[PDB]
């Protein structure tokens, strides 16, 4: 219960899982380059408008 | 940060002041380090090449040996520079700035009272 | 500052964001890049004819010569999507997400 | 291709970086990006395959909106300062878009999207080409800027490189984009130490330059663009293997290795900055970078993948490749963290 | 009673598009080999 | 009115980037992006830029988009295009609504609302165009500026013989 | 090397040396079609350089000290055992077509090295884009699964697109009757073991697929047993042809010499035989790649490089 | 002979080799004079003779 | 002013002249891709800003630095010449010469 299951649970496999997710989440992309620009056009006006980096 | 002090005079790998400073004498223990280095890369180029290690192309292994040492032995100048003229900058603006570097009055532990924690 | 310049560096974003939304072809896209060219070039020339900066006047010519160099790098590179496609759709350029 | 036309190709992209790294106009800033993008687009259409030209017209297409904000931003500059010396820029809205722009050249996230699919695209030889020399323009302009660098937007763009470049890693089995993920965390790290100490910068960048140009040799010289074809090299080349491991362990920035030298100072330069969380945090992402360097690792020198028949007629024939600098290269990626205190010749 | 190495089914997972193949990411294949597409 | 006629092209203008930017058909994007480039020359004319703006009608118009339009002949022989022209439209008639009414506006940069006649010098340059003379300095001083333009001129033009041959 | 792209600069083109004799020509037929002796026959008229068919030992011939190898270093595969057993359970019957395609493209690299560098043509036997009608022949007869066709056609999807044809393809018609009398007659005890349909499916793989798609990109040339015995004919047909097909024709000084750069490193045009489908057929697990490895570095003038071993008599090797 | 073909690397380059050996003992009288001459300097500009 | 009442006088005039021409005869009941011509296309392009370098000389050889003035005029032309020849020698003006 212990040292096969929840101490292997919560550190290590828990975090493996959730870097597996973020991994797939990032590199899930259909290779369109209109929607990486309309992602970079998203980009501008985040950090222009909802994070003020050009004042 | 110490880029506009090599700014009036650019490009210079060893400016004229280098030359006061002693150089790397040739049994510098970094330099034979690079040596060292240098023989590693003369025997990773046999191994590639499917040459015998330690025998094939000793001209070779020695211009390996001779190249890293000869390039390092103006980069530890160069370091010792840098090392150098970052002395001399902290140094004269300790000098020139007196009020912001003041001599702490340093006290004896006589006087110095720490609180004392006992590991019971 | 001055009025007209709010007009060119809006016309600057509308072609910016004609070139970060796409619709279908590479031709539309290579427009606002050079629409974007456009009013790089106005808004330099006004800055640089208002301010009488003189050697100055010779960079919008500068700025022209090589975009449209780029640009016509650009118009290459469409008619070779072109001759693999039979179209210049943005949607055949997607072999390189695996 | 011709040679003389690629000898030319080549000198005209090195010149195109060289008149960035020397140039105090703005415009001749602008025009050596230009002049470095006409050149490389044939390098990258080298072999004349649709991937290829969809790779150019993905790169084209990025770094001609990069020149284009970078113009903007120039022009700003101009209107708030009447001047074009390359220094500090005179309004936020111009160093803003300066750096974004510069981002997008350098392909950091969330402008890193391209920077996978034209590495995929290309060969190995103009994939060692864009992951090294390419960097070198706007990581200089980006040297000369830093008194008006947004400290926020550097450093997000830094944090976010090295997580996305983290996490892009761990799904690939395709070496080009290994190399292309593992190039935006490593920018990510050359970013976040910039504006506190702009020397590590150039010691992270040239490391990163020393280290993928010895695993691009290695694949080259391999003649590997996957995984499981890096896995036959040890019944061909078992030495190449022993290199890859010791140069996959040092991109990894294992001590007592030469990947460590970079990271290690970076950390030492943001903590007395006193920003402790952050390179904390940075440190402990790059544990994804090592872990899909350890997966090849695995795959390529800790264990023998099974081979096929025909391997047996590649044993009797030797590499003829030129393997340029591979085993200077390799020693310099593994064994140069004794000479750490070296890196005061960048200052 | 040797050391273990890779079997076929070890390094077939190795072989993929991706390294972890989602609902999405399925139907993708694995590039060709000497990197040339057919001109269709 | 007349006051305001640089205004007015610059209106012009960003109807025109509106109107390609929107996306309707690249030949229509071509015409839209041909009337913005010969309102843009007007307003550079305005401002005393002769020489600049016949560059806009000869090597913009005359020489770029020809080219373009001459691909887009070879290459390819909506609501959203509408609904985006009809957006960018009323943002800048907005603007000038704005501007107008109040004489100043801040959208990222401050603007004046006044007629932009009003930044001119008041004096003359004698027998010459200073824009003339600094365009003509590309020789005296430009030398450096000629080299890079000229090379990468020529490189452009072995770049595309390199690409556009397939082999 | 010898040959790079300073050579090329520094003067060296292909097109100087490339006559009009400098033809790639590839004699085909059947399994006892007598092309052997008319494909030499060729070479001693027209003054070509002649290579033998390449078998299983062809590299050996081409490396080393050119004797072949034992056979578990180069083939791991018996042409014997596949005529006494085709449908074998070891997987002989495509390990053999996989490292005879291996043999002719290694083969073919050779005679356009050798007809790049000297200007003097080659004349080949059952050259790699004659190879696959054996497979198929083989994949007809139930010898071969059809996952091996499939790896067989990735290896020359991504190796023969790399190549140009020959110039004339010979062609010997040879009844399935008259093959078997010249194999009784030839007296090889595994040999006469052929059956007739295997027979009968490389002569269908032969005129239904192959010659169509030759007959465009070259010039096919076919001759029936007794006419292909004079070669003067022959030889006269060969002088007498208008070369007007195939992509000999744009061939500059720079498409030649990227293809030279290609033939003449062995390792890239070997490249992709390896590729890692794991095949069962073709796919040798570790331990044993390990120790046949490790056997091979063991053999005379085998361990290192070709000017570097001592057990063979090099010299001066601390020079070098 | 043991080889069926002639090796690139069967007989020396001795144009090579004598590159490398003149090159190498070059690099190696110039880093002696460079390191003599900046102790003779060092001395000279510090005093120490 | 003038020049703007000009060509508005111009443009009036062409459009009066094809709306009579489109609604006077009113009143009776009554390819593939040739990579040859973008590439003239292109050579074109190049060419023209190599002319707009070439267009302020009239103005600039009333310079006082006239030995710097004249390299750089024969040199852009040259590099104009150099580009032809290029074209020229690697197949690039062929079958529409
Ligand atoms: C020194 C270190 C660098 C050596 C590089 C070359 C090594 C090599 O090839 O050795 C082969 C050679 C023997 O081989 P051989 O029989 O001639 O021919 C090759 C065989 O056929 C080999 O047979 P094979 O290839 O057919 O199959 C076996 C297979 C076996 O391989 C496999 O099966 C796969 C791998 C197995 C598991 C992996 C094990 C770990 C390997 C990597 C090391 C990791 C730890 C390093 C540090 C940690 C960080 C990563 O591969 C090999 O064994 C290939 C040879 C390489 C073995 C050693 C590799 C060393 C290079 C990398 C480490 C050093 C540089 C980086 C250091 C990093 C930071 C310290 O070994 C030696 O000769 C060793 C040197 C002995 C003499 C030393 C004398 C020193 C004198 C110093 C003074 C003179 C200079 C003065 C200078 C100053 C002047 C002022
Ligand atoms: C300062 C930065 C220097 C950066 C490196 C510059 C050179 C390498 C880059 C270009 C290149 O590939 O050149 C070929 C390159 C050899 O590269 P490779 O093809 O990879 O080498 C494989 C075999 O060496 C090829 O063997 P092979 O049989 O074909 O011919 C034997 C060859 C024959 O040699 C010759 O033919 C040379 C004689 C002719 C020279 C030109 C005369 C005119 O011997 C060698 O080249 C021996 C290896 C020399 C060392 C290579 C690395 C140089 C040192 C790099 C800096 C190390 C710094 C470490 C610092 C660590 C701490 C931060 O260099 C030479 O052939 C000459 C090297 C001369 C070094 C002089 C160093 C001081 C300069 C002041
Ligand atoms: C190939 C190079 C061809 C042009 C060489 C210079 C021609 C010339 O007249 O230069 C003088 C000109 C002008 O010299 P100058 O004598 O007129 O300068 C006196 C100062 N003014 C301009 C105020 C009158 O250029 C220079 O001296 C400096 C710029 C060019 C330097 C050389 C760059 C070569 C780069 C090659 C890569
Ligand atoms: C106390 C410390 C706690 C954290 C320890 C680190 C995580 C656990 C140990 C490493 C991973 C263990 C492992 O083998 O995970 C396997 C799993 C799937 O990988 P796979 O390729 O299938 O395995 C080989 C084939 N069987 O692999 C995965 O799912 C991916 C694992 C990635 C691990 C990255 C860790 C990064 C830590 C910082 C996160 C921010
Ligand atoms: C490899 C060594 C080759 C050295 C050749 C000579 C180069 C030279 O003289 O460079 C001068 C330069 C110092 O010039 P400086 O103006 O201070 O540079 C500021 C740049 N941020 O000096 C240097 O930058 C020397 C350090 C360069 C090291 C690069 C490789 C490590
Ligand atoms: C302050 C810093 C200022 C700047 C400092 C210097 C920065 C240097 C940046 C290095 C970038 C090097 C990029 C590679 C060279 C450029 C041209 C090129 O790619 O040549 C490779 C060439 C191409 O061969 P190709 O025929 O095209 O291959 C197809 C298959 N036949 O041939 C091959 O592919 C042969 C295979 C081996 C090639 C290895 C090349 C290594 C070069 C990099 C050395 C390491 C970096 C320099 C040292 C550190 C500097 C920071
Ligand atoms: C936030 C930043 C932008 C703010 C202005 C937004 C303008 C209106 C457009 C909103 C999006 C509407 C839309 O459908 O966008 C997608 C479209 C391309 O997609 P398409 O394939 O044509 O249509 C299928 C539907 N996705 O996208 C387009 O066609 C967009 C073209 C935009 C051109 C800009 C015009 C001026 C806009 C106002 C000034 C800025
Ligand atoms: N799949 C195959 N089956 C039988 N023979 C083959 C096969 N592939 C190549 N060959 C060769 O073709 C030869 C028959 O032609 P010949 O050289 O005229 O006897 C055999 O001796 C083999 O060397």
């Amino acid at each position: 219960l212990l040292d096969l299951i929840w101490l292997e649970t919560i550190l290590p496999k828990t975090i493996s899982l959730a870097q597996m997710k973020m991994s797939t989440t990032i590199t899930s992309q259909k290779g369109l380059i209109k929607l990486y620009f309309l992602s970079f056009l998203i980009t501008i006006l985040i950090s222009t408008t909802l994070l003020n980096f050009h004042e | 940060m110490m880029t506009g002090r090599q700014a009036r005079a650019p490009l210079q790998f060893l400016p004229d002041e280098a030359r006061s400073l002693p150089p790397p004498k040739l049994t510098d223990p970094r330099l034979a380090y690079i040596g060292f280095l240098g023989y590693c890369s003369g025997l990773i180029d046999n191994a590639i090449r499917r040459r015998p290690v330690l025998s094939a192309g000793l001209h070779r292994q020695f211009l390996y040996i001779t190249s890293f040492v000869f390039v390092g032995y103006y980069l530890l100048k160069r370091q010792d520079y840098m090392y150098a003229v970052r002395d001399h900058d902290m140094f004269s603006y300790i000098k020139s700035h007196p009020e912001d570097f003041p001599e702490k009055d340093k006290k004896t532990y006589r006087e110095v009272f720490e609180e004392f924690h006992p590991v019971r | 500052m001055s009025l007209v310049y709010m007009n060119i560096m809006m016309a600057f974003t509308v072609s910016l964001t004609g070139l970060l939304m796409y619709r279908s072809h590479l031709m539309s896209s290579l427009l606002c890049l050079e629409g974007m060219m456009l009013s790089l070039f106005i808004l330099a020339t006004l800055m640089i004819l208002n301010s009488h900066f003189t050697l100055a006047s010779m960079m919008p010519i500068i700025l022209l010569v090589f975009a449209a160099c780029e640009a016509a790098l650009g118009l290459s590179l469409l008619v070779m999507v072109s001759n693999t496609y039979g179209t210049d759709y943005v949607q055949n350029l997607n072999l390189l997400q695996c | 291709m011709n040679p003389i036309i690629l000898i030319i190709i080549l000198m005209t992209v090195m010149l195109g970086t060289i008149i960035v790294m020397i140039s105090t106009h703005w415009l001749l800033i602008w025009i050596g990006f230009e002049m470095n993008m006409l050149a490389i687009i044939p390098i990258m259409m080298k072999k004349h395959n649709p991937r290829a030209t969809e790779a150019s017209t993905k790169y084209f297409l990025t770094q001609s909106t990069a020149s284009m904000l970078l113009m903007m931003a120039i022009i700003i500059n101009l209107m708030f300062s009447g001047q074009w010396t390359v220094m500090k820029l005179f309004n936020p809205m111009a160093s803003m878009l300066m750096t974004m722009a510069l981002a997008m050249k350098l392909g950091m996230a969330p402008f890193h999207f391209w920077v996978p699919e034209v590495t995929q695209g290309i060969p190995l030889s103009s994939g060692l080409i864009l992951l090294t020399w390419q960097k070198l323009a706007p990581m200089s302009v980006l040297y000369q800027i830093l008194p008006s660098i947004n400290l926020d937007l550097i450093l997000t763009l830094s944090i976010l490189s090295i997580t996305i470049g983290g996490w892009g890693g761990l799904n690939q089995t395709q070496l080009r984009k290994i190399m292309a993920y593992s190039s935006i965390a490593h920018m990510g790290w050359m970013t976040a130490v910039l504006l506190y100490n702009p020397t590590m910068t150039l010691l992270n960048l040239i490391i990163y330059i020393i280290m993928t140009s010895t695993m691009f040799t290695l694949f080259m010289a391999n003649s590997t663009t996957t995984t499981l074809s890096l896995s036959h090299t040890w019944n061909k080349a078992p030495i190449m293997t022993i290199l890859v491991l010791i140069t996959l362990l040092s991109m990894g920035g294992l001590p007592p290795l030469s990947g460590f030298m970079p990271k290690w100072m970076i950390i030492q330069e943001m903590t007395k900055n006193d920003s402790i969380i952050l390179p904390t945090l940075m440190a402990i992402t790059a544990l994804l970078n090592l872990y899909f360097y350890m997966r090849l690792t695995y795959s390529t020198a800790l264990t023998m993948f099974p081979s096929t028949n025909n391997m047996k007629m590649k044993w009797q024939f030797p590499t003829t490749k030129r393997m340029t600098l591979l085993p200077t290269m390799t020693v310099l990626s593994t064994m140069l963290l004794p000479l750490t205190p070296i890196l005061s010749i960048l200052e | 009673a040797r050391q273990w190495q890779p079997d076929v089914e070890w390094a077939e997972q190795y072989g993929g598009a991706v390294m972890y193949p989602t609902k999405e990411t399925a139907h993708w294949k694995p590039p060709p080999w000497n990197d040339v597409d057919p001109p269709k | 009115m007349m006051t305001y006629i640089v205004f007015i092209l610059s209106i012009i203008f960003v109807m025109g980037f509106v109107g390609f930017s929107s996306k309707p058909s690249p030949i229509y994007g071509g015409l839209g992006l041909i009337v913005s480039g010969g309102v843009g020359c007007g307003i550079v004319l305005n401002f005393g830029g002769s020489f600049l703006g016949l560059m806009v009608f000869l090597i913009y118009l005359g020489g770029m988009m020809v080219v373009f339009g001459y691909t887009t002949a070879m290459a390819t022989e909506n609501k959203v295009v509408l609904g985006t022209f009809i957006t960018g439209l009323l943002m800048e008639f907005l603007m000038v609504y704005y501007v107008l009414k109040d004489k100043e506006v801040e959208i990222v940069f401050k603007f004046n609302g006044m007629g932009d006649w009003v930044i001119y010098d008041t004096g003359d340059s004698g027998f010459f165009s200073e824009e003339a003379m600094g365009i003509a300095a590309l020789y005296s001083y430009g030398t450096w500026l000629v080299i890079v333009t000229g090379w990468s001129l020529l490189i452009g033009v072995v770049v595309i013989m390199e690409i556009t041959r397939g082999n | 090397l010898q040959y790079g792209p300073l050579a090329y600069i520094l003067g060296e083109k292909t097109t100087k040396k490339m006559t009009e004799n400098s033809k790639l020509i590839t004699v085909d037929g059947n399994i006892c079609s007598g092309k052997s002796k008319l494909a030499k026959e060729v070479a001693e008229k027209l003054g070509l350089k002649h290579f033998p068919e390449a078998g299983i030992h062809y590299a050996d011939s081409t490396t080393g000290d050119g004797k072949p190898l034992p056979v578990r270093f180069s083939g791991n595969c018996s042409l014997e055992k596949f005529y006494d057993d085709p449908k074998s359970n070891d997987g002989n019957s495509y390990r053999l077509q996989a490292w005879l395609y291996a043999s002719r493209l290694l083969q073919y690299a050779d005679a356009l090295e050798h007809l790049l560098s000297t200007g003097q043509g080659v004349v080949l036997e059952r050259s790699i884009y004659s190879d696959f009608v054996f497979l198929e022949a083989m994949y007809r007869q139930g010898f071969i699964r059809k996952q091996c066709v499939d790896h067989y056609n990735q290896v020359k999807k991504v190796t023969v697109c790399e190549y140009l044809p020959p110039h004339v393809v010979i062609y010997v018609d040879v009844p399935v009757s008259e093959v078997q009398s010249r194999i009784q007659k030839k007296g090889n005890p595994h040999e006469m073991k052929i059956t007739s349909a295997y027979l009968q499916d490389i002569e269908n793989v032969y005129k239904g697929t192959f010659l169509p798609e030759m007959s465009e990109k070259c010039e096919v040339l076919q001759y029936s047993a007794w006419e292909a015995e004079d070669a003067e004919k022959v030889v006269e047909d060969i002088q007498y042809l208008k070369y007007d097909k195939g992509p000999w024709l744009d061939q500059d000084d720079r498409k030649l010499h990227n293809l030279r750069m290609l033939v003449q490193d062995k390792l890239e045009v070997l490249n992709y035989t390896s590729i890692p489908v794991f095949l069962p057929e073709v796919t040798i697990g570790a331990h044993q790649s390990d120790r046949v490895f490790q056997e091979f570095t063991e053999l005379p003038g085998r361990k290192y490089r070709a000017g570097y071993n001592e057990d063979v008599g090099d010299k001066w090797i601390w020079l070098k | 002979k043991f080889y069926i073909q002639e090796p690139p690397h069967g007989s020396p380059n001795w144009l090579k080799v004598g590159l490398t050996l003149g090159t190498s003992a070059f690099l190696w009288i110039y880093l002696i004079k460079q390191h003599n001459e900046d102790v003779l300097e060092y001395k000279r500009r510090n005093g120490l003779e | 002013m003038n020049l703007m009442i000009t060509l508005l006088t111009n443009f009036t005039l062409a459009t009066l002249l094809v709306t009579i021409a489109f609604w006077l005869p009113q009143l009776n009941v009554y390819l593939p891709f040739s990579m040859k011509f973008f590439l003239v296309a292109i050579t074109f392009l190049l060419f023209d800003l190599e002319i707009a370098l070439l267009l302020p000389l009239p103005w600039a050889s009333q310079t006082t630095n006239l030995n710097t003035m004249l390299t750089m005029a024969l040199l852009l032309i040259f590099l104009l010449a150099v580009s032809l020849a290029y074209e020229w020698t690697q197949k690039g003006l062929e079958w529409t010469e």
